Formats: structure tokens, C-alpha cells, sequence
């Protein structure tokens, strides 16, 4: 039997990391020459199929009409099975075929390329302020991200302490200005603009896509969080594990152990192991290569059946893996309003522009620049500790 | 007792999704009777406001409000309020509740296409919902609501990952021009996710939207078990609370307060709310029928306020409480590199008129934070 | 060994109190009078940053000069002052920083920044709270918002109200705060139904023309929900509320009732603590955060002869000015950045066993719509004056959820 003890502390609490990344992975000016044909093939879509008045791309994956219903469908090899996704609506068809191709072009180009294609850490960030002292882009630990592009960390850094908050409110906490140049943003790829962040450890694998959230690109966001720690009995209560000792998978994120990340690693694992390639929207496993349709042909359908087999428990992935045993969280509490007020734009836009000069050479706009405000509202560190009875 | 907290890894149920406008559908019985409400609103304003564009309650400035009394006219009171805004929007409230309990008992015979109008697309779990079995209902405050994802679905959504990715993504339609102005003064839709037997209550649970752009929610779900009997007085059952269900779900705290504070609004005004369920004999209020029924209703709630019914005492708490906490991501959802083919396609396909003033049309994610939701059940020491 | 007991739903209890504060402390149109000298010599360092090519008052410039320094040399570092291009170095060498000088100019410190404009918010803030300082308190009131004008609306469920029954306080940091249901003098308005048609509904009139341009920048409203008789810490425990949108919040009571003394350092009514409380003119139950703040003021009194103006003022002591004590700015700033002096105060305060929260969730939708918005600006505007945007008016929404509390009781077992 256990008995949980849940008492709050007040004194000096670490920081958290802060994955501050664009929704927009490039931009379109630069990755417009391998995108090309895509853009073109995706225009003549919407003339042909919607009647509108007017590295390589593989012509196997059209969009067709189904029985106003469009789609494509992803066969296999032989031709027998075809894995068919029907749209209702033109745009939401667009933004998925769209995708499916933009997964397949860039996974095709070196990491290299990709990388310096993307934003850069003085490009993306404005003005840095944490706790009185100014933080610059070199606070900050680079990350790619295959659909966001490059995201940046505020903590969690090599051969560096780790930043601890001692007195709450919003000025003396992370105080960010995001750069979100919304005229180079994808038409097709990507549809909202503004930013968004990830509140983890230093040692978790930050999920975009999954636990993110999204940021306006006109106002300031306030997000107060709280730290509520849990811990529970590994070996003869809960069977939970802990350091990723007791599961056989390996894992190929390269952080701390977690169910997401188990499920994820064993996934990829079965990937591999049914079809030559990995996914492209998780992280390579050693001696691997990404999927695309120019090299392996019969993946779109490969992962169609791995992923079916997986929701139903059949590859064996659920039940090996364990819930981890302790884990942080925070409680985050958002609040949106408008940044520049209709007499301080008049002074702010002029020399936010100054700041960044070099990566910026016109005036910046209202809607370009999010402002971003990570704090604790208060130092109360919430533990929930189990101990046995 | 002894409180045991644990993580359940299972396949999660994604919850009913209630989808209302906010816009009140003024049904074309009523054009009448509404457009009779208006005129003596707008002649209200002129004479107040000077503000230029018989009923049993007037709207006078003595601030501002109108007067409530009893039937033989003994204990008349004024419901008075500060600003002219809340006031013309009650008064015009209290008036538009009447004439709504007027409407016929029978099913609609006019099949129109009132759910493609305000949901542009729908789409699970990389799934399309287009083509999906709902239940319709209008709510008095707000516009036409539908649930998705109920009980009398067989098809029941299972989220398999967490993400936006495997989630419920919706595109609705956020009229500018309200069917009634003096009444729906707010632009937007409401979205709220509650069980799959449990009611809607708009009110209670509802989440807002802004027009024009992306609202990624993200839902925690957590519940609490405990014991019933001994151990506590919790009830997994309505045999136990004498008070009658009237809604066609299961047993919930504001399920029996809302069905046992009905049963004394039949009992002492003789008229059932509108905003409440109605037995199938009892009809709802209104100033003709009944000479007065919000004198009664408005003490009814002070006697209410002050456990003098007895509501809170007989309803029981259930023995399993499950709550869903909300927590959204904004972003402007309509890109400047995108408002040519996005706006267009919406122009062909739902025949959408765009407006350069505002936006309009707003994009809503659903979907889990974490897959091991969060389980505290009680065990005997 | 102490039992933990989780108990959520619905129960009647009290309205938390709804603290209301704007985003500029004070109207510009009648401050200009006294922020004259102050914001044209702003305009100058703007010019000479952003537009070099194209009289002053430096006694407000010499008390604490924005230097640059030009150190991307590392053989030949300078510090050149603001008062063939003429432009000032932005480079990833140069930064600039404040020059807070102790004692005659001799113990002069650099608080540094990267960017310009953090250290140009940071130096007006500074010269502001320095004019704000040596002013009477009874006239800095009457130069900000007014109730009468921010709250154009009060409806609590059935009962309405006004800018009379918001308790009205001045928070030195956003000018005139209004508590909507505190409980000082009356008592506390229950609320037993859940929904926004029972809650608080609120219209408020946000001023943006009259905001004062270098000092406060978002254009929102501060939001705060805290207990009956407890101060409205507004920067720490305070949300915002965007202008011309109808924001929900649904609270949610979370608390947690320590065990107490002997199985818990924490404290019931606050008199144990050592350090007194500053903020006894309100008669505010205790709290963690009041108890921070008077050690904070205490050392700011102990180390220069004066008490800082975003902190109450004990009885006899006296704002720390320039033309007073003009070594405030490097106290000040010597107290602010030190870790070490924080972690002293913490362990001198303690914490309330009983502990509140609100988990309240913010949800918001365009509220003036374009079929309403004729209307509903016309009455607006006819009260008021006998003025409004989509800029202006704020609505708010506050309300209980179906679960409007979850306690977490501790008992010895
Ligand atoms: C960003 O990184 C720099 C260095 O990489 C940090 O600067 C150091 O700051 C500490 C103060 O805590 C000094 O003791 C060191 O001497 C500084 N070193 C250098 C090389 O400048 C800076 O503090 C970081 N920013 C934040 C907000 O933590
Ligand atoms: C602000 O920046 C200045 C210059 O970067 C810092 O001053 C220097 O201190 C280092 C080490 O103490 C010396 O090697 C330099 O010669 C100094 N330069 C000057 C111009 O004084 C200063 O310490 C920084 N202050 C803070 C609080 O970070
Ligand atoms: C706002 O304040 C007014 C008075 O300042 C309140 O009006 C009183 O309401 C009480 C109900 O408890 C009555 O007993 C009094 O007769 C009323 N006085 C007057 C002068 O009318 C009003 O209830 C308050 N409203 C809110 C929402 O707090
Ligand atoms: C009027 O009716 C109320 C309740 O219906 C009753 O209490 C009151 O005595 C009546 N007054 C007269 C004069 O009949
Ligand atoms: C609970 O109610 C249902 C129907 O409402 C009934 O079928 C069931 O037998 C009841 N259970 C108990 C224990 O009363
Ligand atoms: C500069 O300002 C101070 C106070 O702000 C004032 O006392 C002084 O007279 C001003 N200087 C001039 C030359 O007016
Ligand atoms: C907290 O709960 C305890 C338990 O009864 C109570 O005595 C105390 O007064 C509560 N705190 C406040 C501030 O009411
Ligand atoms: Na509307």
C-alpha cells in the first residue's frame, strides 16, 4: 500500500527550457527552387480540381475526384491495396497533400543545407531579457525541427548552470520579442502565423507538434506556470520504471526516459526493421535512412500499415513500454493583449527595427513582432511524493 | 480513507463536442412577434438615447429598468441596472424567452442546410466528420448547437496519439451580422467538451472563439473515484436522490440541481424555464399565459441562493467526477501569403462573401496534452 | 503522518474579489504637465539613435547617463555618451548600458543591455519613478484613470452596480486599482449558480489616447482574483484582458489546507514572522508575497535613508527622490539584482497553512459585432458624457464553473 503527501515549497526553483520555434520551418524565398515544381503542381491542382480563373517531386501521388469529394490515395507496390484519405474541404485538401509531398522533398536534402536555410538564432529573436540581466542569441541552444524548422532553447545548454528564478512576476522572468516575418511564409505548408513555445527540462525532448503551444504575432502572450513535481514507487507498487534501465528499447531521441519517447523509439524501431526507411517527422536512428518516394517507392503505404497495426496493439510496442515515475509539469495560465498600444508604436517600431538592423532592412510591422512573457507567478513548488505504508 | 493518485494508460474516448453559434435563429413563426419586440425597442432608445437607426413590461428610466410585480399587483419591485447596455439586453431577453416557449411542439418539415453554413470542415484523426450522426438543439442565449461525437453514435472517436495532429480540427463560421442585434452582441462560436451521456450546459463549461483565428485547445482530462455508502455519501445511481432527472443522461451534480430547482419552478410559478428540460406535461412560461411568472422566478432564485429549496442537500455528489480543463494556443489563422487561395476557396466551396473589415471564419484544434490522464480513486484503510 | 483528502464539485461560497487595474498608471493628459522636461529629453535620445542626421534639460540626463560601449575592440574598450556618419554602433560588440554613480560620480556602475529598446524602457521607468516619488499621493490620484470613466458597466447576476461599489486603491505600479467585491466594509456576495448568466459582467472603457507613449506599452486591462481581505498583488498573481473582446474566466477554487505548526512550517494568522508589515493601512489578512515586499522595503530604508516608491511607506520615513538622496538609483539597483538578499528574506517569511488559488480558465471572442456596434456605442457614449473604439471598450465575463472548488485538506492520521 501507498500513501501520497503532497506539501509545497517556497524558495529559489530552476527555470525550465523554453523551445521558442516559428511555424514557418524556411523561408519561401530560399526554399523556393526546390519547391518549384511542387508550387506549380499544386497551382494546376486547384485550376483543374477547383476550377480557379487563373530533391525532386514524384507525379505517382495525385490529387484525384472521389465519390465534390477529392483526394489521393497511396497504393502499393503490387497494386492491390490502396490507402485512400477523402477531403470535404479544398483547403484542408490542399494543406495535406500539400504536406505529404513537402515531407518527402525535404527529407531528401542534407541536414546542412537544411539548417542553414532556416531561421538563425539573431534572426528569430529581437530582444532576450531574463531576471534584470540581457540574454542574447547566444543563450540560446539550437534544435531543428523537420517541420518547424530551427527552434531554440532558452536553457539546457552544454558545460552551463542552470538559470533559477528567485523572485516571481512578469519582469523578472523570460521577456522575449519574436521576429515573425509573416510575408515569406508558406502558402500551402504552413496556415496560421506566429510562433510557439514548449515548456520541458533540460534533459526532456521538447514535441512540437504534440505539447506546443501556439503565439500570436500582434500581442504579447503572458504564460504563468507552476511547478508540480510527482513521484512514485518504481519496483513492487506500480511496476513503473525509471532512467529507461528496465525496458530493452533504445532510445534513439537521446534524452530522458518517457512513454511518448517509448512509444516513438519502438515505433521507429518496427519501421526499419518492416521497410528500408525511417520516418522523416521523427529523429533518424543510427545507421538509417529517412523515407521518401524517390528511394523507397512503397513507404507511404508501409507506414499506412504499421501505424494501423500500432493503434490496435499488435506490433508490441504498448506493452513493453512503462510510464515513467517521476515528471515534472507546469500549469500554464495564458493571457493575450495588445502589445503596442496606439501611442507607444509610434516609439517601439522605430527602434525594435534598430536592434535588428542587419537581418532587416525595412520598418518593422505590428503584426510581424510577438512578445512573449514566461514567469512564475509564484515560487510554490507543489511535490506529490507517494511513500510506501 | 486513503487517496491513491495513478495514470491510466488506455485507449482515451475523445468526449461530445458541442458546437454552438452565437447568433439566436429567429424562426420565421416568431418574425412576427420579434419584429413588434424590436419597434419598441428602437423606440426605447430614441426616447432615452435619442437614439435613431403594448407589452406588459415597459422600459423605463426612473437608472434603468423595468418593474416586476405579482399577479394581484401587491409587492412590485423594479429590476433596475447601471448601464443601458445590460438593460435593453435583459429586458429584450426577458421579452424574446416568452415568445420563444410560443413556438409549436412538433418536429421540424423543412430540411434545411443550417450545419454547412457554419461548419466549413471537419476532420478526426486525419478523418473527415463531414458525414457524421449529431443531435441539434437551439439554445435560447446563443445560436444553433450541435454535438458531435454522443452516445447515439455508434462510431466512437478514439484518439490513439496525443498532438494536433490526431485531433478533432474544426472550421467554423462566425457571422458578423447577428440574426438579432439587441440580443447576440458578441461575434464567434462556442465549443464544449464534456461525456459522452452528459448534457451540454453552454454556460456552465462553454469555450468562446475569436473570429479569424486558430485556437489550438488542449484538454486534461481528470477524474475522481470514491466510495459510496460508509465511506461516503456519493451516489453512482438516481435511485438514491428523490429528485427527478429530467435530462435524458446520466446522474451529474448540476444535472439534479437544474432538474430539482425545475421542479419547484412548476411548483410555485406553474410554469417550467425554457433554459431547463420540461416534463411532458408542464409547458414553459410566458407573460400571457401566466400574469407573473419573473416576480416568481426572481425570488425563487434568492430562496434558491440561500438552501431554503433543499437542492443542494439532496443532490448527492456522483461517486465519479470527471472534468476536462482547457487550455488554448492563438494565432492568427488567416497568413498574408495564404488569404488569396484560402479566402477563395471558401468564396466557391461554402460561398463565403468576404470582408476586408474583419475576418470572420475561425479555425478550432482539439485533441489530449498528455496520453496518461490523471486518476485519483479513494481505498479503504 | 498526515491523510490527504481530495474533495471536488459544487458548493455555495463567496465571489472572489475582482481586482481592476489599467495598464498605464496615469492619464497623459494631465501628467504631460509634469512629465514635460522628462519626455522631451526621451525624444532627443531617440533622435540621436535612430535619425542622427536630423534647448534640453540635462539635470534630468546627468543622474543617470545611457552610455554606449563600444567594446568590440578588445585592445581599446570605450564609453562614449549619447549627449561621415554620425550613427551609434549596433554591432554584436557594442551594448549599452546605465551609468549609476554612487558618491560624487566615483562609484559609478553599468546595469548593461543588448538592446535599445529594453535599456530606453528601463532608463524612462527609472526617471519616471523618480518624478513619481516626491509627489503627494492625494494629488498623484487624481491624475489617473478615474472609476467613473473605466467602469461603464456592473452587472453581478441580477444585482447591478457601479463604480461606487469597487473599493478604490492606488497601486503604485498601475495607478488606481478597483476591487469589485472585497469585503472590508460589507460583506461578501455569495453565488450559487454556475455560468456567466449568475457571474460578474463588466464593461470597462480602456483609454489608450490617454496612455502615456514611453511608459506603458500593452493596451490591455490587469485582471486579478484573490481572497476577501488579502492585497491585490497584480504583477505577480494578475492576467490580462485584450480591448474590444468579451473575455470568459471561469474560476476554479483550488486549495490546499496545510496540517500546521508542528507538522508544517507554516503560519495561521502571520504575527510570528520577525519583520513588520508595511501594509497595516488595509487591514489585509497575511500573505506571502506582503511579507517580500516589507523585507524588501525594510532593506531598502536599512542600506540608503529612504523607501522606494513601488512599496508602501512606513510612518515618518520619506520616497527615495533625487534632490533628497540622489544615491537611491545605485541602491536601488544594488537591492534588485542581488540573489542573495532574496533568499535571506524567504526564510524570515513563512506561509499561510491555508493557501488559495483560482484556476481559471480565459476564453475570448470579438464582442462588439457589426450589427451591435451602432448601438451599443451610442448608449455607452451618452452616459458617459452626458470617445469610444473598438480600442476602448473591454468586456469581461467572470464566472463559476461546473466545479467551482477542489480542496485538498490535510489531516493527522
Ligand atoms: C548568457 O550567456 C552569457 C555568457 O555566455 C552570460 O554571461 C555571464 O553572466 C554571468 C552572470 O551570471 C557572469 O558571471 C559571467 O562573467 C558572464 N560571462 C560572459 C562571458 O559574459 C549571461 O548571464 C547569459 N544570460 C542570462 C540571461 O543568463
Ligand atoms: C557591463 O559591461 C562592462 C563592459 O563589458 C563590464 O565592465 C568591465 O569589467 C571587466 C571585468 O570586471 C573588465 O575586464 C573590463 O575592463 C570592464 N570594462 C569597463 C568598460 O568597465 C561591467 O562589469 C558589466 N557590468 C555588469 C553588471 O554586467
Ligand atoms: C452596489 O451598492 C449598492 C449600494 O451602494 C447596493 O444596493 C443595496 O443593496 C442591498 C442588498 O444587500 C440593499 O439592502 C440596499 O437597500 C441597497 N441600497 C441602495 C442604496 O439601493 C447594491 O446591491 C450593490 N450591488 C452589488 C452587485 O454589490
Ligand atoms: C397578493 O398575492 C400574494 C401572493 O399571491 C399574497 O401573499 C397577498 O396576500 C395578496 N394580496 C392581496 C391584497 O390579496
Ligand atoms: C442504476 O440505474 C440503472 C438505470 O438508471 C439501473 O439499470 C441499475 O440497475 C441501477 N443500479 C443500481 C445499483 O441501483
Ligand atoms: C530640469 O528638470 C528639473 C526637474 O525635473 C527642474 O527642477 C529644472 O529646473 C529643469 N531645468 C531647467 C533648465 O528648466
Ligand atoms: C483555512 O482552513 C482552516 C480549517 O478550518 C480554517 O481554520 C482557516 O480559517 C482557513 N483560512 C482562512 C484564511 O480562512
Ligand atoms: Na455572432
Amino acid at each position: 500500500t501507498v500513501s501520497v503527501s503532497i506539501k509545497v515549497h517556497f524558495r529559489k526553483l530552476d527555470f525550465p527550457a523554453v523551445t521558442i520555434c516559428n511555424i514557418n520551418p524556411y523561408k519561401y524565398s530560399t526554399v523556393r527552387h526546390l519547391l518549384a515544381d511542387l508550387e506549380q503542381e499544386t497551382r494546376e491542382a486547384l485550376k483543374s480540381l477547383y476550377g480557379f480563373p487563373e530533391p525532386r517531386f514524384s507525379h505517382r501521388i495525385p490529387l484525384l475526384i472521389f465519390d465534390q469529394v477529392v483526394g489521393f490515395q497511396l497504393c502499393s507496390n503490387d497494386t492491390s491495396d490502396c490507402a485512400t484519405y477523402t477531403f470535404s474541404s479544398g483547403i484542408n485538401a490542399i494543406q495535406e497533400w500539400y504536406k505529404l509531398h513537402y515531407m518527402n522533398i525535404m527529407a531528401q536534402v542534407p541536414l546542412e543545407k537544411k539548417i542553414n536555410m532556416s531561421y538563425s538564432a539573431e534572426e528569430l529573436l529581437v530582444t532576450c531579457f531574463f531576471d534584470g540581466v540581457s540574454c542574447d542569441a547566444r543563450n540560446f541552444t539550437l534544435f531543428h525541427h523537420p517541420m518547424h524548422g530551427n527552434c531554440y532553447t532558452f536553457n539546457n545548454r552544454e558545460n552551463e548552470t542552470i538559470l533559477s528564478t528567485s523572485m516571481g512576476g512578469s519582469e523578472y522572468g523570460l521577456q522575449v520579442i519574436l521576429y515573425i516575418n509573416e510575408e515569406e511564409y508558406n502558402p500551402f505548408l504552413v496556415s496560421s502565423t506566429g510562433a510557439k513555445v514548449i515548456i520541458h527540462r533540460q534533459d526532456e525532448y521538447p514535441f512540437v507538434e504534440d505539447v506546443g503551444t501556439e503565439i500570436e504575432t500582434a500581442m504579447v502572450t503572458s504564460i504563468g506556470m507552476h511547478l508540480t513535481e510527482s513521484f512514485k514507487l518504481s519496483e513492487p507498487y506500480s511496476q513503473c520504471t525509471e532512467d529507461g534501465s528496465d525496458v530493452p528499447i533504445r532510445n534513439i531521441y537521446n534524452a530522458a526516459y518517457s512513454l511518448q519517447i517509448c512509444l516513438h523509439s519502438c515505433f521507429q524501431t518496427k519501421m526499419v526493421e518492416k521497410c528500408g526507411c525511417a520516418q522523416y517527422s521523427q529523429p533518424l536512428p543510427p545507421a538509417a535512412n529517412y523515407c521518401n518516394y524517390q528511394q523507397h517507392p512503397n513507404w507511404m503505404y508501409c507506414y499506412y500499415q504499421l501505424h494501423r497495426a500500432f493503434v490496435q496493439e499488435e506490433l508490441g510496442c504498448q506493452s513493453v513500454c512503462k510510464e515513467a515515475c517521476s515528471f515534472k509539469e507546469w500549469t500554464l495560465t495564458t493571457s493575450l493583449a495588445q502589445w503596442p498600444s496606439v501611442v507607444s508604436e509610434k516609439w517601439l517600431l522605430p527602434v525594435l527595427t534598430w536592434d535588428q538592423g542587419r537581418q532587416v532592412n525595412k520598418k518593422l510591422n505590428k503584426t510581424d513582432l510577438a512578445k512573449l512573457l514566461i514567469f512564475y507567478k509564484d515560487l510554490n513548488q507543489r511535490s506529490i511524493m507517494e511513500s510506501p505504508a | 480513507v486513503s487517496l491513491n493518485i495513478n495514470l491510466n494508460s488506455d485507449k482515451l474516448v475523445f468526449p461530445a463536442v458541442t458546437i454552438c453559434t452565437l447568433n439566436p435563429y429567429r424562426y420565421p413563426e416568431i418574425k412576427e412577434e420579434l419584429e413588434e419586440l424590436d419597434r419598441i425597442t428602437e423606440q426605447t432608445l430614441f426616447d432615452l438615447y435619442k437614439y435613431s437607426s403594448t407589452l406588459p413590461h415597459p422600459l423605463q428610466r426612473l437608472k434603468i429598468g423595468f418593474q416586476l410585480c405579482n399577479q394581484n399587483k401587491s409587492d412590485c419591485f423594479y429590476q433596475t441596472y447601471s448601464s443601458g447596455v445590460d438593460a435593453v439586453r435583459e429586458w429584450y431577453r426577458f421579452h424574446y424567452i416568452n415568445i420563444l416557449s410560443r413556438l409549436p411542439e412538433t418536429l421540424p418539415s423543412l430540411e434545411e442546410d443550417t450545419l454547412g453554413n457554419f461548419i466549413f470542415a471537419c476532420r478526426f484523426n486525419q478523418v473527415s466528420c463531414n458525414q457524421a450522426n449529431y443531435s441539434h438543439f437551439h439554445h435560447p442565449m446563443y445560436g444553433n448547437c450541435y454535438t458531435f461525437n454522443d452516445k447515439n453514435n455508434s462510431n466512437l472517436w478514439m484518439s490513439s496519439m496525443p498532438g494536433i495532429n490526431n485531433g478533432l480540427s474544426l472550421m467554423l463560421r462566425a457571422e458578423q451580422n447577428d440574426f438579432i442585434p439587441l440580443l447576440s452582441t458578441v461575434t464567434g462560436a462556442r465549443v464544449m467538451v464534456h461525456g459522452q451521456d452528459e448534457p451540454a450546459f453552454m454556460d456552465d463549461g462553454g469555450f468562446n472563439l475569436r473570429p479569424g483565428v486558430e485556437t489550438s485547445i488542449s484538454m486534461r482530462k481528470e477524474t475522481l473515484d470514491r466510495l459510496g455508502g460508509d465511506y461516503g455519501d456519493c451516489t453512482k445511481n438516481g435511485s438514491d436522490v428523490p429528485v427527478e432527472n429530467l435530462y435524458p443522461s446520466k446522474y451529474t451534480q448540476q444535472v439534479c440541481i437544474h432538474s430539482c430547482f425545475q421542479e419547484s419552478m412548476i411548483k410555485e410559478c406553474g410554469c417550467a424555464y425554457i433554459f431547463y428540460p420540461r416534463p411532458q406535461n408542464v409547458e414553459y412560461c410566458d407573460y400571457r399565459k401566466h400574469s407573473s411568472w419573473g416576480y416568481c422566478y426572481y425570488k425563487l432564485q434568492v430562496d434558491f441562493s440561500s438552501d431554503h429549496l433543499g437542492c443542494f442537500t439532496k443532490c448527492r455528489k456522483p461517486c465519479s467526477v470527471t472534468s476536462y480543463q482547457l487550455s488554448a494556443g492563438y494565432s492568427r489563422w488567416p497568413s498574408v501569403t495564404s488569404q488569396e487561395w484560402v479566402f477563395q476557396m471558401l468564396s466557391r466551396q461554402n460561398n463565403y462573401t468576404v470582408n476586408n473589415k474583419r475576418n470572420g471564419v475561425a479555425k478550432v484544434n482539439i485533441f489530449f496534452k498528455e496520453l496518461n490522464y490523471k486518476t485519483n480513486s479513494e481505498s479503504p484503510s | 503522518e498526515v491523510s490527504v483528502s481530495l474533495s471536488v464539485g459544487f458548493k455555495t461560497m463567496d465571489f472572489p474579489a475582482v481586482t481592476i487595474c489599467n495598464a498605464s498608471p496615469f492619464k497623459y493628459s494631465k501628467i504631460k504637465h509634469l512629465l514635460k522636461d522628462l519626455d522631451e529629453l526621451m525624444e532627443a535620445v531617440l533622435e540621436r539613435i535612430l535619425a542622427p542626421e536630423l534647448n534640453l534639460n540635462f539635470s534630468i540626463w546627468n543622474h543617470t547617463p545611457l552610455v554606449l560601449i563600444d567594446e568590440r575592440n578588445p585592445h581599446h574598450p570605450m564609453v562614449l555618451d549619447l549627449f561621415a556618419s554620425e550613427k551609434i554602433c549596433n554591432a554584436h560588440g557594442c551594448k549599452m548600458a546605465m551609468r549609476l554613480c554612487s558618491l560624487n560620480r566615483t562609484q559609478c556602475t553599468f546595469r548593461n543591455f543588448t538592446s535599445a529598446t529594453q535599456a530606453l524602457t528601463e532608463w524612462y521607468i527609472l526617471q519616471a519613478t523618480n518624478i513619481f516619488a516626491q509627489v503627494p499621493q492625494q494629488e498623484l490620484v487624481e491624475m489617473s484613470y478615474p472609476g467613473e470613466q473605466m467602469i461603464l458597466a456592473c452587472l453581478f447576476g441580477a444585482e447591478p452596480c457601479n463604480y461606487r461599489n469597487f473599493t478604490s486603491i492606488f497601486y503604485p505600479h498601475y495607478g488606481n486599482c478597483y476591487i469589485f467585491n472585497w469585503g472590508m466594509t460589507e460583506k461578501a456576495l455569495p453565488s450559487a449558480n454556475p455560468g456567466t448568466e449568475f457571474g460578474l459582467k463588466l464593461i470597462l472603457d480602456i483609454g489608450q489616447e490617454d496612455y502615456v507613449p514611453f511608459l506603458a506599452s500593452t493596451a490591455g486591462v490587469r485582471l486579478m482574483l484573490h481572497e476577501q481581505r488579502s492585497y491585490p498583488f497584480i504583477r505577480d498573481e494578475g492576467i490580462y484582458a485584450m480591448s474590444g473582446t468579451e473575455t470568459s474566466i471561469g474560476v476554479l477554487v483550488d486549495k490546499l489546507q496545510r496540517m500546521g505548526e508542528p507538522y508544517s512550517p507554516c503560519t495561521v494568522n502571520g504575527s510570528e514572522v520577525p519583520v513588520q508589515n508595511f501594509y497595516s493601512d488595509y487591514n489585509t489578512t497575511y500573505s506571502i508575497q506582503a511579507c517580500l515586499r516589507s523585507c524588501f522595503q525594510d532593506h531598502m530604508i536599512r542600506n540608503c535613508n529612504c523607501g522606494h516608491y513601488l512599496y508602501p511607506l512606513p510612518r515618518g520615513e520619506k520616497y527615495c527622490n533625487n534632490r533628497d538622496f540622489p544615491d537611491w538609483a545605485h541602491c536601488y539597483s544594488d537591492l534588485q539584482m542581488s540573489v542573495a538578499q532574496r533568499e535571506t528574506c524567504i526564510g524570515m517569511c513563512k506561509e499561510s497553512c491555508n493557501d488559495t488559488q483560482y484556476k481559471m480558465t480565459i476564453s475570448m471572442a470579438d464582442w462588439p459585432s457589426e450589427a451591435s456596434e451602432d448601438w451599443i456605442f451610442h448608449v455607452l457614449s451618452q452616459e458617459r458624457d452626458q470617445t469610444l473604439s473598438r480600442k476602448g471598450i473591454v468586456k469581461l465575463n467572470i464566472y463559476f464553473q461546473e466545479f467551482n472548488y477542489r480542496t485538498i485538506e490535510e489531516s493527522a492520521a
